[PDB]
């Protein structure tokens, strides 16, 4: 029993799932990884979606575990193949494999997406009022000249 | 972004009409 | 002479050409104050798009072996070039490769461990820059004997140390905080 | 001329000279400052500005990390976040991302490298990933304590990593499978 | 567990040099604006003509 | 005057001198801007961020010993530079 959680693009629904049954209902990275890992380790596997849809964690009051870790510790599943962050608190209650994907905390910002629309560059540096003014000075010396 | 210049240029703008007043003063 | 129709033409033209030369001067100052060096190779994929600057890896190492084993089109192509490039772009020692980069006048690129790359970047005479992201993801680990009694505690120790931030800070200490090369290149034009 | 028209044309000459010189100078300013700015200075640099807000998830590992870290930058950021108004914390990851897209660049979202570059490669392609990672984590395959599957799945993960299967698979689901594509706009045309 | 993550990265010698172009100086004004000013020179001169 | 030979000369000469004076103005603006951009470092940390101006302390004194013993990152960097620098930046007397 391979436990995992629906998270894109790790484990996804093909949307045609109503027609299919079994491990053909799920598609994604972790599905293919589970397939290859099983192919190298030599066992038949069944993909099951965790009931609460939340990764591992532990409550101070109850003292119990929830999520895929819960399904592993309390023996509801045989292996957890999913994007599960390796922390100390988990390595005490479960055995982690070596990391198959390395990651970290990065910063996302709204892309620039800028192509300069401005139809007049020249009126940007000088204020509009300043141009109106310089027209008034032009006519203002023009009347004197006339 | 700045690039809005107003009052200073309005001053240097202002000295010119003064020069026009001087022009009328000399003309008469 | 006194024709005004020609006067307004010469005026709109003078205004126009004045605007153009002022814009030209402004942007020329903008280009003059800004020192921005054009990056010869921006991305790992970019190295494949040029047939002039050679690039190589270690002769016997994990880098070469990775490039061999990888089926990614870019990396496979790079491997095809390197195995087919004359003279050999592979070097015997790491220092040989670095020296080849330094004596190349910028005509040679070297593929190596991220750690070693940025470490050399922080050592004299600071002429080597590390560019682009890493092409794969591996890691260093602490070795213990099979079924040893020290295994679990040093594992949880590595984790705990990693989470407290000791490892990162320590790395910053020995790589950057002890750096001989200084902080960064001058983005502020001097003189 | 009669010397009055001369001084009119001269003071006018001074006037228009000052004005066009001002135009050139200020335009030079607006161009210089336009070329004087860089998108990503640093992860700390984002913390050193009090206008662009930044956030993480309300209940997650990121927040707990920022609180627990004693590094000055991260502590400063956390001190900021817990007192920041309005709250820079979001319920869902999609909530934060959606907040980034509606900010006009006035809000930053801190998230997993994977999720980051995935959203970067997913529609409507409005999110950019900047800077290096602020920490070092990893995903791993979980097995029951002292199970008969631990060592073999470990060795398996390793071998798959070395053959390049993991890299190809990741590349497929990030780049091949879904596409903003464009070949990174030819490296954004330099 | 790994205490340090790394990868294969690229090292290159900084150029530490500037190559003067003859057209690099006319570069700040775009080609299109120059063609435009040519067509403006002959296009105004043809009107004055 | 109206001769084409004189005309194209006036236009190309005008264009030429325009280019040169625009260049002079641009570079003068560059010089001024980077002269006003520069600030004297004035911070202790700033000396570590520069590889041109050398810095040293007394060879036998409280200053050197403090720089050695300090575990503060900035001072550690400065000390790392000073003890490994040639020629010696240390002096015997003040």
């Amino acid at each position: 029993v391979v436990t995992t959680i629906l998270e894109s693009p790790y484990v996804m629904m093909k949307k045609n799932h109503e027609m299919l049954e079994g491990n053909e209902r799920y598609e994604g990275y972790c599905v293919d990884l589970a397939a290859e890992i099983a192919k190298h380790c030599g066992f038949k596997y069944k993909l099951t979606i965790v009931g609460d849809g939340k990764y591992g964690a532990r409550d101070a009051d109850t003292k119990i575990w929830n999520g895929m870790v819960g399904e592993l510790v309390y023996g509801k599943a045989d292996i957890a193949i999913a994007p599960l962050t390796i922390t100390l608190v988990r390595e005490e209650v479960i055995d982690f494999s070596k990391p198959f994907m390395s990651l970290g905390i990065s910063i996302m910002i709204k892309k620039p997406q800028k192509s300069k629309p401005g139809v007049f560059s020249f009126l940007d540096p000088l204020a509009y009022e300043i141009w109106m003014a310089i027209v008034f000075a032009y006519i203002g010396v023009s009347v004197v000249l006339f | 972004t700045s690039a809005l210049s107003l009052s200073n240029v309005a001053g240097v703008f202002y000295i010119l009409v003064g020069g026009l007043g001087l022009a009328m003063l000399v003309a008469l | 002479p006194r024709s005004l129709s020609a006067r307004i033409v010469a005026g709109v033209w003078w205004f126009f050409t004045l605007i153009i030369i002022s814009s030209y001067t402004a942007n020329l100052a903008a280009f003059l104050t800004v020192e921005r060096m054009v990056s010869p190779i921006e991305s790992a994929e970019d190295l494949s798009k040029q047939t002039e600057i050679a690039y190589g890896t270690l002769d016997s190492g994990s880098t070469k072996e990775f490039f061999r084993r990888s089926k990614i089109a870019v990396f496979d192509k790079m491997w095809t070039y390197m195995r087919s490039a004359e003279p050999s772009v592979f070097v015997r020692t790491t220092a040989e490769g670095v020296a080849r980069v330094r004596k190349s006048k910028g005509k040679y690129a070297y593929l190596l461990e991220s750690t070693m790359n940025e470490y050399i970047e922080q050592r004299k005479p600071c002429d080597t820059m590390k560019v682009g992201g890493n092409l794969d993801s591996k890691g260093y680990g602490i070795a213990t004997p099979k079924g040893s009694s020290l295994g679990t505690p040093v594992n949880l120790a590595v984790l705990k140390l990693s989470e407290q931030g000791v490892l990162d800070k320590l790395k910053n200490k020995w790589w950057y905080d002890k750096g001989e090369c200084g902080a960064k290149d001058s983005g502020s034009k001097e003189k």
